[PDB]
């Protein structure tokens, strides 16, 4: 479909989100908005220096996203 | 742009920093956000140390939604699989 529709179909699935500054957020996509801002939960984040940590919920704006890795 | 013709073909999508996303082009939009299936990212890195040679990194990604704001160039890499 159109990229945004593909993103909406990943709602409920695990997605990987790589930001423009190199942070990697991986977790369950709860909701993507029209501008690709994504609400994710139970995430695992890899920061720029390689530090790995976890967070219960994050809100990643679409303008901060390099790419998203979706299921299938 | 004229991109509906390129659907299902293998494309080389280059970001402003030179990262090269190679995948099967499945979707796009006015902002240039792309859907690239069976996608890999390639980077060519030139070390700060001048006695070391340029090196390469490859990451196998999969089904990728690539944001158009960073996309600067797109070339045909090969026909549709």
């Amino acid at each position: 479909g159109v990229p945004i529709k593909v993103l909406h179909e990943a709602e409920g699935h695990i997605v990987t989100c790589e930001t423009n500054t190199g942070e990697v957020y991986r977790g369950k996509l709860i909701e993507a908005e029209d501008n690709m801002n994504c609400q994710m939960s139970n995430i695992t984040v890899t920061y720029r220096d390689g530090r790995v940590a976890q967070l219960e919920q994050v809100y990643i704006r679409g303008c901060k996203i390099r790419f998203l890795i979706l299921p299938d | 742009s004229k991109m509906l013709q390129h659907i299902d073909y293998r494309m080389r999508c280059i970001l402003q920093d030179g990262r090269i996303f190679i995948g099967t082009f499945k979707a796009f939009d006015k902002h240039m956000n792309l859907i690239l299936c069976d996608c890999d990212e390639f980077r060519k890195i030139k070390p700060k140390n001048s006695k070391q040679a340029e090196r390469e990194e490859k990451r196998v990604l999969g089904l990728v939604l690539l944001r158009g704001e960073n996309l600067v160039s797109m070339t045909v890499e090969g026909p549709p699989p």
